[PDB]
RNA sequence: UUGGCACCUCGAUGUCGGCUCAUCGCAUCCUGGGGCUGUAGUCGGUCCCAAGGGUUGGGCUGUUCGCCCAUUAAAGCGGUACGCGAGCUGGGUUCAGAACGUCGUGAGACAGUUCGGUCCCUAUCCGUCGUGGGCGUAGGAAAUUUGAGAGGAGCUGUCCUUAGUACGAGAGGACCGGGAUGGACAUACCUCUGGUGUACCAGUUGUCGUGCCAACGGCAUAGCUGGGUAGCUAUGUGUGGACGGGAUAAGUGCUGAAAGCAUCUAAGCAUGAAGCCCCCCUCAAGAUGAGAUUUCCCAACUUCGGUUAUAAGAUCCCUCAAAGAUGAUGAGGUUAAUAGGUUCGAGGUGGAAGCAUGGUGACAUGUGGAGCUGACGAAUACUAAUCGAUCGAAGACUUAAU
């Protein structure tokens, strides 16, 4: 597994963010390491998901971040809640995979690999 | 894995209870030594009385290290402190009360009277 | 006498007659095929060409090792055997004794054969003095600036260069490695599998060669 | 199969006669000892200490106090010298590795049967 | 520890011969005709 | 070595010891082979041949040296700026402080002691250790190779037998020949024993948080503690220096004249060392002397190729690891198991959460070898290797055989 130029704590704090982020948003712009890294992350949280029990909401719990979603109608709830009832929801017939990755060019402030990592 | 400035208690009634290890015996460059090799010692502690005084330079053969010993079946025996007993340049034990468990490895050296003198062989 | 080709497994261990510890190397040992005869007449010298694995067959537009080309296709085809991955050839057997297509089979070597075994070793990239040479490293405190340097490369203005094969820093690893004098344990027909007592230069999955003891 | 190939040479040489005993039990193990006469059978009696990676590779360990002085001794799990192995007893503990029993001498070493 | 003599132009530019940068891995979009990095996004149009 | 001389260097050539790393000589310490002996054998002595390998760890001193303690087959002597400080140290020595003895009226001094006292430098060139690109090797490629040359290894103990049969008042005690095991060293490897194992499991303290209970998260060295997979590892597992040929050294000779004898030598023929060459391991055709074998590709314009663009084959780019600083190498790119995910395991941890029961409560038992699980094994196209581009031949003359 990649180190991202990180401690081991930092890099933890940076992938569970990341992580919930893209839950929240469905798509995000990152660099590519990192997102071949939070593939799995997002990926091993949609499983728990949808498994849908007590235990494994629980141990969902340990990753996502305390966030907060408004949808429409002021309809307001977690990341959690979104995780275990509208994106298993999403994924019950699939058995993998659940994102994607789209490289895009270089940035400008470095030469870093932006992409596109999104849900599938 | 005895080694010189090594400690080792002694396990017999000879006189001596600690020793020190001043030289491995068996060849140039020879560095550490297990059950059946024989030091040469120099007595750190001993009983009032007995053959053997504190300061003497002795021989001793090496009874049940804590590095232990792996066998032919690739079984390993361990003991819990390192022991000697002082030998009397014929191989043969300077105490008649040996103490302690034995290594089975012993009998091949021809320590056959350490090794009959012991409670336990293993 | 009686090379064969193989793939490392990995290693466990067995028990012998008597009961003794006997670490094992897992070798695979399948598809060898006889390739070529290499003669004096027109090579110059006596050998057979042995392929192990198997490739693939030719496609258009392959982009990988996979599938073997028109010139590999055509070696192997010449001989009636599918492409194979790795082609080594043998000096220490008998050629007569062999023939062109045939299949060299795992039970041409016997339990208490005495062989030698050529790998190429693990890599290790690059390393340094201590590691890649030996090398003694200097004392940790005592207010040493000297760790893992390596010492003097040379003597003063009395040479004044330094001379070839200093034990310098560099790429360890990586080298064709002959362990002789191991001794198979048993041959398995069906898994196709020599067990090889003892270790054999080389990751796991990689390639050794078998042959008769030299010595 | 490129896999198995580990275990199907080894699997001739797996014992199925051994009984079931976890890190913590005193169990009896008898050890064949060929002497320069005869093979004698000697006894092992003492706690199990830990237990390790599966296979014929599989190891076992046993520590006793033989006369004030501990002895350990790791057997490979299927050595066919060993004739036979009896659980002598049942223990309760809370570890897979009971190394902290190294420390310990006399009452502080007790387990619970069961 | 420090360049006992000048480098020559002749020495500076030999040593610089392979100092350059590659074109890029580029190739026209099938979409629209323009040219994008391959396995990268067409940024003209936003495809594949 | 101690000196003599003053020839290079004072617009600086760092001086003793030790550490690290060596390299060479042989006037040889051990081991190999010999002659002579006031050599009975084991022990020696002395001389000759031999530089292949080997040639210890401590106490005391800044010490080199030396003495001592234990070993060892042996603890060799010298050169390399008394090898090596842009590789290390800084105990001695040679600034500034202070003190003792001593000398000087004194300021101060002593190669007399004593305590203390800044060791800078990002490597341009050659050299060296590793790795790439270019062109060449008269077509363009894939693989398998020969070996001109080069490097590496090269040590040795003890025990048993012969055998107490071998010399012998005795005491003691084999040469050779045959086995068996070590020490040191070198290599490969992770099955075993262990070490580590910062995205593995568990216990636990303080405090803050997720409203609360319960359960969890942050921070406190990874908070600490107990275990631990892969990988990487030695102190762990294997293996090696085995033979055996060719020519020799010191030596020992056979035949044999010079010199009708003698004589190893002149002619001629033997025998003879751990040494020389080969044997063993590794690298190698930039071996410009560029080698060999097997296989693959083979046209259509020319207005005469100084020719396109393509074949065979590669690559760009992308998924990766058995490989890696980066190139490179190797596994793969949909006609696909390369990585991720998913599912199933191995190993590790050791008994999840939620309930139920028991207890006043801390807790305990049951559900239930439970739950979780980086790197290891298998299956599965669910996700990403989806489109495409670039490079890459048409084979020169002369002569002879044909
Ligand atoms: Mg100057």
């Amino acid at each position: 597994y990649r180190k991202l130029g990180r401690t081991s704590d930092q890099r933890k704090a940076m992938l569970r963010d990341l992580a919930t982020s893209l839950i929240i948003s469905e798509r995000i712009e990152t660099t590519e390491a990192r997102a071949k890294e939070v593939r799995s992350v997002v990926e091993k949280l949609i499983t728990l998901g949808k498994k849908g029990d007590l235990a494994s909401r629980r141990n969902a719990a340990k990753t996502l971040r305390n966030v907060e979603i408004l949808n429409e109608d002021e309809t307001t709830q977690t990341a959690l809640q979104k995780l275990f009832g509208e994106i298993a929801e999403r994924y019950t017939e699939r058995q993998g995979g659940y994102t994607r990755i789209l490289k895009q060019g270089p940035r400008r402030g470095d030469g870093a690999e932006s992409v596109i990592i999104e849900l599938v | 894995m005895i080694q010189q400035e090594t400690r080792l208690k002694v396990a017999d009634n000879s006189g001596a209870r600690e020793v020190l290890t001043i030289k491995v015996l068996g060849g140039s460059g020879r560095k550490t030594a297990n059950i059946g090799d024989v030091i040469v010692c120099t007595v750190k502690n001993a009983t009032p009385g007995g053959v053997v005084k504190k300061g003497d330079v002795v021989k001793a053969v090496i009874v049940r290290t804590k590095s232990g010993v792996r066998r032919n079946d690739g079984s390993y025996i361990k003991f819990d402190e390192n022991a000697c007993v002082i030998i009397r340049d014929d191989k043969g034990p300077r105490g008649t009360r040996i103490f302690g468990p034995v290594a089975r490895e012993l009998r091949e050296g021809n320590f056959m009277k350490i090794v009959s003198l012991a409670p336990e062989v293993l | 006498t009686k090379g064969i080709l193989g793939r490392k497994i990995g290693m466990t261990q067995v028990f012998g007659e008597n009961g003794e510890l006997i670490p094992v190397t897992v070798v695979e040992a399948k598809e060898n095929v006889v390739l070529q005869k290499k003669t004096v007449e027109v090579d110059g010298y006596n050998a057979i060409q042995v392929g192990f694995e198997d490739k693939k067959a030719y496609k258009k537009d392959a982009k990988s090792n996979k599938y073997a080309n028109k010139p590999a296709e055509g070696h192997a085809k010449k001989a009636d055997a599918a492409p194979k991955r790795f082609i080594r050839e043998f000096r220490n057997v008998d050629v007569d004794a062999y023939e062109v297509g045939q299949e060299v089979s795992v039970d041409t070597f016997v339990a208490g054969d005495v062989i030698d075994v050529t790998g190429v070793s693990k890599g290790k990239g690059f390393q340094g003095a201590i590691k890649r040479h030996g090398q003694s490293r200097g004392p940790m405190s005592h207010g040493s600036h000297f760790h893992r340097a390596p010492g003097s490369v040379g003597m003063a203005s009395d040479a004044s260069r330094v001379f070839k094969g200093q034990k310098m820093p560099g790429r360890m690893g990586g080298n064709t490695v002959t362990v002789q004098n191991l001794e198979v344990v048993q041959v398995d027909t069906e898994n196709k599998v020599i067990l090889v007592k003892g270790n054999v230069p080389g990751p796991k999955k990689g390639l050794v060669e078998i042959r008769t003891s030299i010595k | 199969t490129n896999h198995k190939l580990i275990e199907a040479v080894t699997k001739s040489q797996l014992r199925t006669d051994l009984p079931s005993f976890r890190p913590g039990d005193t169990l009896r193990v008898h050890v064949r000892i060929i002497e320069g006469t005869r093979e004698r059978i000697q006894v092992f009696e003492g706690v199990v200490i830990k237990r390790r990676g599966g296979g014929v590779s599989e190891t076992f360990t046993v520590r006793k106090i033989s006369s004030g002085v501990g002895v350990e001794r790791t057997f490979p799990l299927h050595t066919p010298k060993i004739e036979k192995i009896e659980v002598k007893r049942r223990g309760k503990v809370r570890r897979a590795k009971l190394y902290y029993l190294r420390s310990l001498r006399g009452k502080a070493a007790r387990i619970q049967e069961i | 520890a420090v360049p006992k003599r000048r480098t020559s132009k002749t020495r500076k530019n030999k040593r610089r011969t392979h100092f350059k940068i590659s074109v890029p891995g580029m190739t026209e979009c099938p979409n629209c005709g323009e040219y994008k990095l391959s396995h990268r996004v067409c940024k003209n149009c936003g495809s594949y």
